[PDB]
RNA sequence: CUCUUAAGGUAGCCAAAUGCCUCGUCAUCUAAUUAGUGACGCGCAUGAAUGGAUUAACGAGAUUCCCACUGUCCCUAUCUA
RNA sequence: GCAGUCAAGCGUUCAUAGCGACAUUGCUUUUUGAUUCUUCGAUGUCGGCUCUUCCUAUCAUACCGAAGCAGAAUUCGGUAAGCGUUGGAUUGUUCACCCACUAAUAGGGAACGUGAGCUGGGUUUAGACCGUCGUGAGACAGGUUAGUUUUACCCUACUGAU
């Protein structure tokens, strides 16, 4: 469900966060009704984790993970690796990318059976990723908007854009995925999609600054 | 200092100035920065405001877009050059002095950053991280 | 939620007052002159606008 | 519809304050008519009109005598320039009148396009008769005639040589010859010979419905100098006039355009041409090293006008390539 | 294929826009900080007018100086990238000066709107202190 | 027609080393310009060998701007005789 | 320049929450004047830069009072000068007018602070050009350019040292 919360006062959830069905990240922001956007969501469902990545705060744009494994920097480090092995499950794989860039979650844009990649990454990442969840991997385009963890978000049964996708593109990427998806904005006309929100399998999260008439369209798109 | 700047910072080493023309790593047609202005930045006679990493500056640009140049501009400095520390004690520093052009709450106006950011700046003003490929 | 049998009690220690015209003190209503040297106690008063 | 007022009553009287007043009138009048047409198109359609009453009340003084005018036109393009509501108005009187309208600055055309204008009169019942304006300076039976073709008159949009036309009788500047249309005001006239006179008209201006926005009225009418713009009717400079004959005059290589997208296209815009000509002729900003560019496009434009580059406009309606240099 | 955000119906295109025409001609404004009535002050013996502080203009009734003066009148107008300012008339012994202003404004991300918003000059008659200070005399230069 | 004992600023040109009012008006240059460039001129009081205007070249002449440059400055520090 | 008393009235009704003419009692020496007491055997004369201190008639900051103070934002006043009060284009400028940041960009004085501390852009010599006047030499507090800024080793004061 499209529950609306604010990390400390900003609205971009898909930054601070990060959500899958396995497990859940959060940086360390306090403002307890944040993280009770998904301690009462969810039962024991899946693990909470408090985690604070090569000293930063931004986990979603740094780490770009899957339900049955996950992507994490070069730049981190073991101290805040061992946590994130420990207080997770086995069933998921944690590997330090060795890679140029450091993003992960600005350049990958996946769900457990597809992906969507930056043109210009590096031909042994373009294999670790799929050797690491076996997933297939697209690097083309989103629009022109080479950055694709931010203006795409992605569950397996329904995803979304922004609004300058073409009509082609939009209608390109249903072919890809064989998923819908719709040309939509988030948190009053913000168009980093990707990173102003996340998504699951049944769980929406948004800002709260975010409005009913995309509440309603999230609602439809992510669900089914 | 907070108009949109989500976190608090250390002190990072004043490496710009004013009357500094840096880069604009952005794709908004801009090609560089004249900074006028620093925001905080208190006062001292015969002391001019500079800027450091992550900081918001008000600023003006000199070369591209007809479009853009005579009017002022919030902007986000997010590359230096003056070495600065971090407090593992190891310090860094780029090769180009770069920055981005913004909103006065600190959101964006490009589609990307050409080129590498700092994680000073990225996990403070956080729509960076919602545009930036590399953070150092 | 006040009960007004308690909003009286309160409105004698905050709008139950006269104000110096030229000193701006709080002083009670029956008062002619007011209280300080400051202002040699002048008589120059009215009430406390408590009304509109 | 309508571009000029009535003139009647005048009734060989008394009472100058009133007899003007009811002239006063027909301003309120005419002047109610600008209005209604603005409002009448869309919201905004900027004409060069005039709002002070004395300009026109000049203008109500230099026909009544003056009895027979001429009408100088430029011919770089008549479309915009010829009048449309005065053989509705100078007839009615039953006195001496008829303008018969001309064309003139008549020698920046070359001899077989100018049957193209020829050609535009013949068939929609037009008076017309090509002669210049700086090169005389002392029906197919005819093909150009000099000067050799009572008061009489002449009108002018702005700067048809209203000053440099009047050495079509004598020829010795009697009024002054300007860079701006904006001097000529406070009717002249001009006597000689005893029998024909002249009576000088004031500046003016005509407005206009058609082309208005995207024009290239900026062609004889408004002064060069104190334009803010400097980007929209040097738009359509970048239109016409090939890139391969600016490029081999003036003597510079602006670039190829490579943005051969849709955003630029080809035959470049006024974004990408001046940019490559200030930094080649040296004028700077004050406070950066930039194309000053806007200060190019005043200097381009004035030779654009004066007649160092050239381009005339086919009469009737959309043909691609009509003019050849 | 988006939805407008605030009411849902209107799809917009990927041109790149925000909510409905509606809502942003309704809701979203770029026109606020200024009065759309400016008092200024007028000289009957002397036909001129001045700004507040500064040199009377001394430009005509309906001059087109004017303009240049108007824009000088102190709004939040000279923020926002102004064109085609021309007046529209007005009767003149109604005392009121119209002219019709138009911005273009940036919305929320990078899309430019057109405007048609109108203000109003009213005149006020003066009793031309310097002029009058001129005729009196209390010293020799 | 004339008035002043003769004539009545023609060509040209400008807030220019000549313009009090003057930080003249407009445009442009700048984030912002009393400066600067162009244009406008009833020009307090421009003007034709008391020479006018325009001029390539030249200048330890006066002035504005820009690329480069730099301890001129931010902000000082250090070395030598 | 600053402040006070009357209160004719403005202030949606509401003199004095704020304001407030008709009049009137004062305060100041950071304005311009007036006078000529000191200096004509010369007190080195504009501004800026650098630097210290003090004043309150407080712009900000602290605790407060008072409103036409619901909150937010503001206005008036008091104790109060302990700590701060800017970078910049234009101008030789004092003055000013803008741009921008800021908690704020308050006003002032110490021979109109400070030239054996600096600079010399200016005024105020001699060279020289233009305009007006003058027959003329020449005049202009009208405009423009160029034009030597001297000495401390003595007493006191101060910083430090025996
Ligand atoms: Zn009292
Ligand atoms: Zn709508
Ligand atoms: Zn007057």
């Amino acid at each position: 469900m499209a529950t609306r919360t604010q990390f400390e006062n900003s609205n971009e959830i898909g930054v601070f966060s990060k959500l899958t069905n396995t497990y859940c990240l959060v940086a360390v922001g306090g403002s307890e009704n944040f993280y009770s956007a998904f301690e009462a969501e969810l039962g024991d469902a899946i693990p909470i984790v408090h985690t604070t990545i090569a000293g930063t705060r931004i986990i979603g744009r740094m780490t770009a993970g899957n339900r049955r494994g996950l992507l994490v920097p070069t730049q981190t480090t073991d101290q805040e690796l061992q946590h994130l092995r420990n207080s997770l499950p086995d069933s998921v794989k944690i590997q330090r990318v060795e890679e140029r860039l450091s993003a992960l979650g600005n350049v990958i844009c996946c769900n457990d059976y597809v992906a969507l990649v930056h043109p210009d990454i590096d031909r042994e990442t373009e294999e670790l990723i799929s050797d690491v969840l076996g997933v297939e991997v697209f690097r083309q385009t989103i629009s022109g908007n080479i950055l694709v963890g931010s203006y795409c978000s992605l569950s397996n049964q329904g995803g979304l854009v922004h609004p300058q996708t073409s009509v082609q593109d939009q209608e390109e990427l249903s072919s890809l995925l064989q998923v819908p998806l719709v040309a939509g904005t988030v948190n009053r006309g913000s168009s980093v999609v990707g990173a102003g929100m996340v998504v699951n399998d049944y769980l929406a999260v948004t800002g709260l600054d975010t409005t009913a008439p995309e509440l309603s369209v999230i609602e439809s798109i992510f669900r089914l | 200092s907070g108009n949109g700047a989500q976190g608090t910072k250390f002190r990072i080493s004043l490496g710009l100035p004013v009357g500094a023309i840096m880069n604009c790593a952005d794709n908004s047609g801009a090609r560089n920065l004249y900074i006028i202005a620093v925001k905080g930045s208190g006062s001292r006679l015969n002391r001019l405001p500079a800027a450091s990493l992550g900081d918001m500056v008000m600023a003006t640009v000199k070369k591209g877009k007809p479009e853009l140049r005579k009017k002022v501009m919030p902007a986000i400095v997010v590359r230096q050059a003056k070495s600065w520390r971090r407090r593992d004690g190891v310090f860094l520093y780029f090769e180009d002095n770069a920055g981005v052009i913004a909103n006065p709450k600190g959101e964006m106006k490009g589609s990307a950053i050409t080129g590498p950011v700092g994680k000073e700046c990225a996990d403070l003003w956080p729509r960076v991280a919602s545009n930036s490929g590399v953070v150092v | 939620i006040i009960e007004p049998s308690l909003k009286a009690l309160a409105s004698k220690y905050n709008c139950d007052k006269s104000v110096c015209r030229k000193c701006y003190a709080r002083l009670p209503p029956r008062a002619t002159n007011c209280r300080k040297r400051k202002c040699g106690h002048t008589n120059q008063l009215r009430p406390k606008k408590k009304l509109k | 519809d309508l571009i000029v007022p009535r003139r009647p009553e005048w009734n060989e009287g008394m009472s100058k304050f009133q007899l003007d007043r009811q002239e006063k009138e027909a301003f309120l009048e005419w002047r109610r008519k600008l209005a209604h047409l603005q409002e009448s198109n869309e919201d905004l359609l900027l004409t060069p009109f005039e709002r002070n009453i004395e300009v026109w009340k000049q203008l109500w003084r230099v026909v009544e005598r003056s009895d027979l005018v001429v009408q100088i036109v430029d011919a770089r393009n008549p479309l915009l320039f010829r009048s449309v509501d005065l053989e509705r108005y100078v007839k009615e009187s039953d006195d001496r009148k008829a303008n018969l309208l001309l064309v003139n600055k008549a020698d920046l055309l070359t001899k077989k396009q100018r049957i193209a204008w020829a050609k535009y009169f013949i068939s929609k019942n037009i008076s017309f008769t090509f002669y210049s304006a700086l090169r005389a300076n002392q029906v197919m039976e005819k093909v150009k005639i000099l000067s050799i073709d009572i008061n009489i008159g002449l009108v002018g949009y702005p700067n048809v040589g209203k000053s440099s036309t009047i050495n079509s009788l004598v020829g010795a500047k009697k009024v002054s010859v300007s860079s701006t249309p904006g001097k000529t005001k406070h009717f002249q006239t001009i006597k000689l010979s005893d029998s024909v006179m002249l009576c000088d008209c004031p500046g003016l201006v005509f407005p206009n419905f058609a082309y208005n926005k995207g024009e290239l009225v900026c062609n004889g009418v408004l002064p060069i100098d104190q334009l803010r713009d400097y980007i929209g009717p040097a738009g359509l400079v970048a239109e016409r006039i090939p890139k391969y004959y600016i490029e081999a005059i003036y003597g510079i290589h602006i670039q190829t355009k490579s943005r051969d997208e849709g955003g630029n296209g080809d035959i470049p815009t006024a974004q990408e041409l001046l940019v490559a000509y200030a930094r080649a002729r040296g004028y700077m900003t004050q406070g950066y090293g930039s194309a000053d560019e806007p200060r190019a496009s005043r200097y381009i434009l004035k030779d654009y006008v004066n007649g160092k580059l050239l381009y005339v406009n086919p009469p009737p309606h959309l043909e691609d390539d009509t003019p050849y240099t | 294929t988006l939805l407008c955000c605030n009411c849902g119906t209107p799809i917009d295109g990927s041109t790149g826009l925000v909510m409905c025409y509606d809502c942003i001609k309704l809701t979203v404004d770029i026109t606020q900080g200024i009065p759309r009535e400016a008092n200024i002050s007028f000289c009957r013996n002397c036909e001129r007018f001045l700004q507040p502080p500064g040199q009377w203009i001394r430009a005509e009734l309906e001059s087109r100086e004017l303009l240049a003066i108007c824009l000088r009148r102190l709004k939040g107008l000279t923020k926002v990238r102004l064109v085609d300012a021309s007046f529209i008339w007005t009767e003149p012994h109604s005392r009121r000066i119209r002219i019709k202003l138009t911005v273009q404004g940036e919305a929320m991300t990078n899309t430019i709107i057109q405007q048609t918003f109108e203000v109003e000059y009213i005149v006020i008659a003066m009793q031309c202190p310097d002029c009058a200070r001129s005729y009196t005399t209390n010293t020799w230069r």
